[PDB]
């Protein structure tokens, strides 16, 4: 009956900023709104009940003000310590929870560049009968980065699975890598195979291509 | 004072006295328990039975109380000269949406050797004539409180203006004392020849009258 | 097998009902009116009108033009006129000064062979009228026949709430001076509104002059050959049939013979061999009285449903209501409620029966919290602030309350409770402040870590759902314990009748049964008796003060042997308690045996194979 | 525990009160407080109660919304603003704890109670006091006792401790109180009894302290001389 | 004050029955309300089920059946039972108490995994750097989570970027690990990455070597 949207995903702010992280609710809900604070590998945590009290052993920086349908987690001073996610919670007339989506904070970064580094599989992998091909992307900043493969200058939908590291707590780097999965039949049929990025750090697209017949 | 309580009951220093408290059915006749208090005169009032079948702290077995239907009872074993006091019954009422008490009721067990009243009157000083003012006090000793009926008259007509009835304070004998006050003025003091203070006890009357010429 | 109508408009299809109303006794001893010229046997009585009157005329010439409904027929009472003239139909409702012998004149001549009516002598003045209806012109024959009875008319005449309802139909028969034997189910003509009692009513016949009757007005006259029956209307149970056309074939009764009661029970129009229970001596009912309270009080409902403020969750008001009348149509009518499921009671019959005392309770909630309030129900509501017996009587009258119990900001006024450490008891209403604690330690009342107050604010803000609204709620508690009910429904409350099979409503329960006086002594709380039987035998009756013991109208217990409805209509009926007066019938060969006495039924000497069995080694079968 | 309230207010009609019941030996811990009040023939009604956890007031039906109690938790006090006072209300008021339990009547008991505040209303101010001295006459004196005392009139407030030669006098002293008057005025009396031998060698004089008055006068008694 | 250990997460196969134990410390399991709140990995928190200071518990739509909770006095621990699972109920389940709508002591969370699959040895295979540079080895085909990857047994660790395993189609786990190197010391330094993890106590050190010639 009640699903709890929040209309924020993913925002950066620098120290001296305010996330102005928000939620919302199908029905009128009045003052009873709870926020969490999840570290990655971490239990969660409240941060404040009744979107208008504070737990105690919370920072004095996290507040909160909404009547019945817009809310708010407006932070004064943004600490390192608390980069995590959080979550809107409102229960039924009975303990029925529904909690909200998860909002990330993330440090801003450069936008540098996606390096492009292709790899063709090793021939230890074709006794196999499996032949996996990826492309690796590193030193990207934000998320926005396309990582759609180009066979024999064609469309492939549904072939490669995307995955995306944590950011490291040096300099806040972020890395990428999709794994393709074909059979060995299907990988003598084509020729050509490459990957194409986009994104704001460059002005055209930069695609490296390579062929299955190379010393 | 919605709950029914008589106005008065009388009690004897071994004998048992039933306090009947019936109020409506909405308060008294619904699922709501009675709560009586014990108020002394002069004291602040305190819980005397809660829940109608327990007993605080410092509660004496002697005080018992129950309910049947739409009525409370208060049962006592002996009276005592400390349980002369007010008991009321107090119920949570639904129409009224708070909790209201019973209408009271006064228990009196005491005894006196009330014998004839011996009166005494007092004119204003000669001093008093220059304050534009005229008080005629009546002093009354050695009575009891019932019938303290205070009349006043000068030979001619009964005065039925500036009279009062003051209630009597307890001496450290046993006895009770009061007086009666009469405003009048200097003016109409010298008019009239003499004034007396009429007081009536069980049938027993005594007249003093003074002269002030 | 005669005077069978529709007795209600609703369409059946297949199927076999059973209904009671006043119909006509089969086989009756109906009276018998006569009059041929030959003699001048031209009688018109004043005869009573008890219940109803089943019309049967055997006519050949139209020699029956109408008839009078009334009470005194003398100008004083309001009476029911209907009259069928040469031109038409002409029905009046007016207060008549109506003739010793009235009658209608007709006249024939003999220069030319022609009919034609003359002398209308019905009334002589009517001065009030109220109902007046005039049919469109018709040319009738009016000319008389040499042969016998060709048309038969039937009529049915009802007088129930102040409706006369007309039954006829029209069937061609041939016969001399017979009643015509046959099954035509008569079909509703018009309803008429009267609104008069009927008591007495008269005949009313045609004359017929011509040259061969001299003398004078009161004299020459002739009567011709003409016929009717009269049948009175018993309320009695039938069993109808209904074809796929919807016009009945064929009935059977439920009173004239034990055989035909057998139909009655089984439902159905062929009877096998085998043993029914019938009855014993089954009068049926002939009226229905109630009886209730004379109380008149109203309850006061307006208090506990607008009331300025509203009990909290926790600490709800709990309100008597007692000595008055309650009507359920007010408040279901207000079109304002919003729950009504009643677990135990029903609206309709909500106005019939009643209990001892009834219980008000008021608080608020919201909705999802008031579809909680049902019995079946756990959580913070249902299980520690309100609790539902699984046999609860009544249930609550929830409603929209967004215009009140709310401000400008939160409404924090009203409060429930939230933590409970034990299952609360059903009908138990609990206001306790004490710290809950959690922890191992002992809370002092402190408000420190693992120690809360039980209670929680309700934010009622204008800006919720509408399921987290602030609905005002009612509890409508009812018990019904073995005292005297003080509180009762709105019903009418009729007078007593006393020895006769009667339809008793005594407070709230109805049935059959006959009121005889009794001498049984009986302790004030208590209202009601029963035998070993679990039946019910005594009311208290608190209108009068006075015991009456139900006395039931047949008991049954009696074996009805039957050898097929194919065979022969001849039956054996066996009476089990009755030792060989309590029998439909003396008959004849009555034998008395170890499980009963049987009638009807002839004993042999002999000793066959048992064909039938009867109890205690009698067996009786179907022999020449 | 016990409840400490504030002591007697006097007040005007058409002014505001403000009293408070302090806790000592404890705070009001979750119970909650109510007030309850007592008129001189009449019974004891009920203004509301607050709970002091939550800082919620529940009102009654014939006190309508001009008295507002207030609690403060922290310190544990209970207050009673009342406003548009009337010359009816001359009660006293107590600060009642009532005691929860479990059961089928759920009655609030009144466990603890206050100690009192009794509010009066009169219009009349603050005025001076008057006292004149009383001697027995020649026919008074007609054994060996005689009796004489001194008159407090003009005084607002009834309670006025008299004291005999500054309380050196405890037998045969007796206190009279007030009574009420067509103006409002009160007077009391006071009689003592004095063998006719110590009247020409000691002398009687009375001494009345009134603490709101700052007052306190200094008179003396004679004998008559004509009787 | 407060604590909460949780245990018996781990492997089932689907259709199963897996029973949970939730300790407390410091406070009553019959006396407080008890959450149950099951977090998807990649996705947010969720409410399965929540048990009263009474005997009433309730549960949410998607587990309304197939699931119980029981708790015990005896030893003032919480007892979570499912009789089936599906492939959807792969989460971290956390037992925590509630002041009402929201939650105040939360705890840790234990793992719970369904699959039709078994223990699988990892298929690691090369990836050839192309002619700064980035080399590494393929983690293909190993279950369950998770496996470790360590860089010339640990001594080398800048660069190091070890991507989260990613559930294929075929049930089985992938892994990629890159590391960035300079392409003066290609042919000077060797590399071997270590791949090994305890459910199969499969230990292969294999090297990595730059593009050769077809
Ligand atoms: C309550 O008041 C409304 C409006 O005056 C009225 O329509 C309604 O019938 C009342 N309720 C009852 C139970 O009479």
């Amino acid at each position: 009956d009640i699903q709890m949207t929040q209309s924020p995903s993913s925002v950066s702010a620098s120290v001296g900023d305010r996330v102005t992280i928000t939620c919302r609710a199908s029905q009128g809900i009045g003052s009873w709104l709870a926020w969490y604070q999840q570290k990655p590998g971490k239990a969660p945590q409240l941060l404040i009940y009744a979107a208008s009290t504070l737990q105690s052993g919370v920072p004095p920086r996290f507040s909160g003000s909404g009547s019945g349908t817009d809310f708010t987690l407006t932070i004064t001073s943004l600490q390192p310590e608390d980069f995590a996610s959080y979550y809107c919670q409102q229960a039924n007339s009975v303990l029925a929870l529904t909690f909200g989506g998860g909002t990330k904070v993330e440090i801003k970064r450069t936008v540098a560049a996606p390096s492009v580094f292709i790899f063709p599989p090793s021939d230890e992998q074709l006794k196999s009968g499996t032949a996996s091909v990826v492309c690796l992307l590193n030193n990207f900043y934000p998320r926005e980065a396309k990582v759609q493969w180009k066979v024999d200058n064609a469309l492939q939908s549904g072939n490669s699975q995307e995955s995306v590291t944590e950011q490291d707590s040096k300099d806040s780097t972020y890395s990428l890598s999709s794994t393709l999965t074909l059979s060995k039949a299907d990988y003598e049929k084509h020729k050509v195979y490459a990957c194409e990025v986009t994104h704001q750090g460059l002005s055209s697209p930069v695609t490296k291509s390579f062929n299955r017949g190379e010393c | 004072s919605v709950l029914t309580q008589p106005p008065s009951v009388s009690g004897a220093p071994g004998q048992r006295v039933t306090i009947s408290c019936t109020g409506s059915s909405s308060n008294i006749g619904a699922g709501y328990d009675v709560h009586w208090y014990q108020q002394l005169p002069g004291t602040a009032p305190k819980l005397l039975i809660y829940g109608n079948s327990n007993r605080p702290s410092g509660v004496p077995d002697r005080f018992s109380g129950s309910k049947s239907g739409t009525s409370a009872s208060l049962a006592i074993t002996g009276l005592q000269a400390e349980d002369e006091a007010d008991y009321y019954c107090q119920s949570y009422d639904s129409s009224l949406s708070g909790s209201v008490f019973g209408g009271g009721t006064k228990l009196t067990v005491l005894g006196q050797p009330k014998a004839a009243p011996s009166v005494t009157l007092f004119p204003p000083s000669s001093e008093e004539l220059q304050a534009n003012k005229a008080t005629l006090v009546c002093l009354i000793s050695d009575f009891y409180p019932g019938a303290v009926t205070v009349a006043w008259k000068a030979d001619s007509s009964p005065v039925k203006a500036g009279v009062e009835t003051t209630t009597p304070s307890k001496q450290s004998n046993n006895k009770y004392a009061a007086s009666s006050y009469l405003s009048l003025t200097p003016e109409q003091w010298k008019s009239h020849r003499s004034y007396s203070c009429q007081v009536t006890h069980e049938g027993s009357t005594v007249e003093k009258t003074v002269a002030p010429t | 097998t005669r005077g069978v109508y529709y007795p209600d408009k609703v369409f059946r299809s297949s199927v076999l009902h059973s209904t009671q109303d006043l119909f006509l006794p089969f086989f009756s001893n109906v009276t018998w009116f006569h009059a041929i010229h030959v003699t001048k046997r031209f009688d018109n009585p004043v005869l009573p009108f008890n219940d109803g009157v089943y019309f049967a005329s055997t006519e050949k010439s139209n020699i029956i033009r109408g008839w009078i409904f009334g009470t005194t027929l003398d100008s004083k009472t309001q009476s029911l006129l209907i009259v069928n003239n040469a031109t038409n139909v002409v029905i009046k409702v007016c207060e008549f000064q109506f003739c010793n012998d009235p009658f209608l004149g007709v006249y024939y001549h003999k220069n030319n062979k022609s009919w034609m009516e003359s002398e209308f002598r019905v009334y002589s003045s009517a001065n009030n009228c109220t109902f007046e209806y005039v049919s469109q012109p018709f040319l009738m024959d009016l000319e008389g026949k040499q042969g016998n009875f060709k048309n038969l008319r039937e009529f049915v005449f009802k007088n129930i709430d102040g409706y006369f309802k007309i039954y006829s139909k029209h069937t061609p028969i041939n016969l001399v001076r017979d009643l015509p034997q046959g099954f035509s189910a008569l079909e509703p003509l018009v309803d008429l509104p009267i609104g008069i009692n009927i008591t007495r009513f008269q005949t009313l016949l045609a004359l017929h002059r011509s040259y061969l009757t001299p003398g004078d007005s009161s004299s020459g006259w002739t009567a011709g050959a003409a016929a009717y029956y009269v049948g009175y209307l018993q309320p009695r149970t039938f069993l109808l049939k209904y074809n796929e056309n919807g016009t009945i074939t064929d009935a059977v009764d439920c009173a004239l013979d034990p055989l035909s009661e057998t139909k009655c029970t089984l439902k159905s129009f062929t009877v096998e061999k085998g043993i029914y229970q019938t009855s014993n001596f089954r009068v049926q009912p002939t009226e229905s009285i109630v009886r209730f309270p004379n109380i008149t009080n109203l309850c006061p409902f307006g208090e506990v449903f607008n009331a300025t403020r509203f009990a909290s969750v926790y600490a709800w008001n709990r309100k008597r209501i007692s000595n008055c009348v309650a009507d359920y149509s007010v408040l279901y009518n207000s079109a304002s409620f919003s729950t009504f499921k009643c677990y135990g009671v029903s609206p309709t019959k909500l106005n019939d029966l009643c209990f001892t005392n009834v219980y008000a309770d008021s608080f608020v909630i919201r909705g999802d919290e008031v579809r909680q309030i049902a019995p079946g129900q756990t959580g913070k509501i249902a299980d520690y602030n309100y609790k539902l017996p699984d046999d609860f009587t009544g249930c609550v009258i929830a409603w929209n309350s967004n215009n009140l119990d709310s401000k400008v900001g939160g409404n924090y006024n009203y409060l429930y409770r939230l933590f409970r450490k034990s299952n609360l008891k059903p009908f138990e209403r609990d206001i306790s402040t004490e710290i809950y604690q959690a922890g191992s330690t002992p809370c002092n009342g402190v408000e420190g870590f693992n120690c809360y107050f039980p209670l929680q604010s309700y934010g009622f803000q204008p800006t919720n759902g509408v399921g987290y609204q602030p609905y005002r709620v009612v509890v409508l508690s009812f018990e019904l314990l073995h005292a005297p009910a003080t509180v009762c429904g709105p019903k009418k409350s009729t007078n007593l009748v006393k020895n006769k099979c009667v339809n008793f409503n005594f407070n709230g329960l109805t049935g059959t049964g006959v009121l005889t006086e009794s001498n049984k002594k009986f302790l004030p709380f208590q209202q009601f008796g029963r035998d070993i039987a679990d039946t019910t035998d005594a009311v208290r009756d608190p209108q009068t003060l006075e015991i009456l013991d139900i006395t039931p109208c047949s008991f049954g217990g009696v074996s009805v042997i039957t050898p097929g409805t194919n065979t022969s209509n001849q039956v054996a009926v066996l009476y089990q308690d009755v030792n060989c007066w309590r029998v439909y019938s003396t008959g004849s060969n009555v034998f008395q045996t170890r499980a009963g006495c049987l009638i009807g039924a002839e004993h042999v000497n002999n000793s066959y194979e048992c064909d039938i069995p009867i109890g205690a080694g009698i067996c009786a079968s179907y022999q020449t | 525990v016990q409840l400490v309230e504030s002591g007697a207010e006097v007040k005007k009609p058409g002014s505001s009160v403000k009293v408070s019941c302090k806790a000592s030996g404890g705070t009001f811990s979750s119970y909650a407080i109510s007030w309850v009040r007592q008129a001189p023939g009449q019974g004891l009604e009920w203004m509301g109660g607050i709970i002091p956890i939550l800082g919620i007031a529940n009102y009654a039906q014939k006190f309508q919304g001009r008295v507002t109690i207030t609690a403060d938790k922290s310190t544990s006090t209970a207050y009673m603003e009342l406003s548009s006072l009337r010359s009816e209300d001359t009660a006293v008021y107590y600060c009642a704890r009532e005691n929860g339990y479990s059961g089928y009547g759920a009655a609030a008991n009144f466990d603890l109670w206050g100690r009192g505040t009794l509010v009066t209303v009169s219009s009349a101010s603050t005025k001076g006091p008057s006292v004149f001295p009383l001697a027995p006459s020649s026919k008074s004196t007609s054994g060996g006792t005689a009796a004489l005392g001194c008159l407090v009139k003009d005084y607002f407030p009834e309670p006025v401790t008299v004291s005999w030669n500054s309380g050196a006098l405890t037998s045969g002293v007796h206190t009279f109180p007030a009574v009420l008057q067509s103006s409002g005025l009160y007077s009391l009396s006071s009689v003592v009894t004095v063998p006719s031998s110590s009247l020409g060698t000691q002398t009687y004089i009375c001494n009345v302290n009134h603490k709101p008055s700052n007052t306190k006068v200094d008179k003396k008694v004679e004998p008559k001389s004509c009787d």
